């Protein structure tokens, strides 16, 4: 894959500075089928152009900016973990029910009106 | 030659590999960071700490997790170490980084070799992976 | 719209299970067997407490039209229209 790869990555690299300007040049001059697809939206791998693109434009965010640089993303873990759990406990609670319903006698009857 | 482009993008996702690691970490066990914090305080007082019953039931929002062993939360706090050293190395190096005409060239040497048969899905797994022993 | 209340506090067991379950019952199986049948009933169950119905000549109604997230509890009909008031002990049903 590593030639689909490099050329996303480069159609990309220039995507990301002349935008259309060399790309949608490019495809009208060498006329692909294969370049059309990478330019559209149809082709899968467009997703992940997008991507690409995306972090190359935001490389060009910072330069000429230095970083100058945890417990944040490890709340946040922690967070996801107790949720996982609520989720658990829950589809625990379901099953019991589920259980309770299936075992029950809806032959028990005794009623009282009608509407 | 080799677009500085790809490579400090390269660097930024590893730092983003690196920080979603050691992030999860901090997830599975928040003592990981608790511990860690609490003799921070002691040093530099003005350091801000998580609410007690937070430390205590050790959990970071909702969910308590389950309390590990010391030698656990001591082996990941050291390699956790390592990966903050590569990070740091990684964020040095980045700073010390930081038409068409060629763009039709490159892609015309890209058609070189094309019988390459060969599935190629190992750049972010590899390291995704190298950052997440056994079978 | 119904509104069953529950014992004024008159082990982890039905407590635990979602208060109580409501099924629409037809009345070709009775225990009586004296012969009649031919409407439904809105049976309510609670673990301790004895089962109720109420009768539902009208073929159709309050059946509603998407009014999609998944947690089938026990059923469509329970998650999409009950309500269990747990501390006050009331469960509401339509």
């Amino acid at each position: 894959s590593a030639f689909d790869l490099d050329v996303v990555k480069l159609t990309a690299q220039f995507v990301a500075r002349n935008g259309r300007q060399f790309l949608t040049q490019l495809m009208q001059k060498e006329q692909r089928n294969y370049q059309f697809d990478f330019l559209r939206p149809q082709h899968s791998l467009f997703n992940y152009f997008t991507k690409l693109v995306e972090q190359y434009t935001k490389i060009l965010i910072p330069p000429k900016g230095l970083f100058s640089k945890l417990d944040q993303v490890c709340y946040r873990v922690e967070w996801a973990k107790f949720q996982e759990r609520e989720r658990k406990k829950e589809e625990e609670e379901k099953e019991k029910e589920r259980v309770a319903y299936a075992q029950i006698d809806w032959h028990d009857f005794v009623v009282v009106e009608t509407v | 030659m080799e677009t500085i482009l790809e490579q400090q993008r390269r660097y930024h996702e590893e730092k983003e590999r690196l920080m979603d690691v050691m992030a999860k970490e901090m997830l599975t066990k928040k003592s990981t960071l608790r511990d860690q914090i609490n003799s921070d305080h002691r040093t530099r007082a003005m350091q801000d700490r998580y609410m007690e019953v937070s430390g205590n039931l050790r959990d970071l929002y909702d969910d308590k997790d389950g309390l590990r062993k010391e030698e656990l939360n001591a082996i990941s706090g050291p390699n956790e170490f390592a990966e903050f050293y590569n990070r740091l190395k990684q964020i040095k190096e980045f700073h010390r980084k930081h038409f068409e005409e060629l763009l039709k060239a490159r892609e015309n040497p890209s058609e070189e070799a094309q019988n390459l048969v060969e599935f190629t899905d190992e750049e972010g797994y590899g390291r995704y992976l190298d950052l997440h022993y056994i079978n | 719209k119904v509104t069953k209340q529950r014992d004024s506090e008159m082990y982890p067991e039905i407590a635990e299970g979602i208060m109580p379950r409501h099924r629409f019952m037809s009345a070709y199986e009775q225990r009586i067997e004296p012969p009649d049948r031919r409407w439904q009933y809105l049976l309510m169950a609670a673990e301790p407490y004895e089962t109720i119905a109420f009768k539902v000549p009208s073929r159709e109604i309050d059946k509603a039209e998407g009014k999609t997230h998944w947690n089938r509890e026990t059923k469509q009909f329970f998650l999409q229209f009950h309500f269990k008031m747990e501390k006050p002990p009331a469960p509401p049903s339509l």
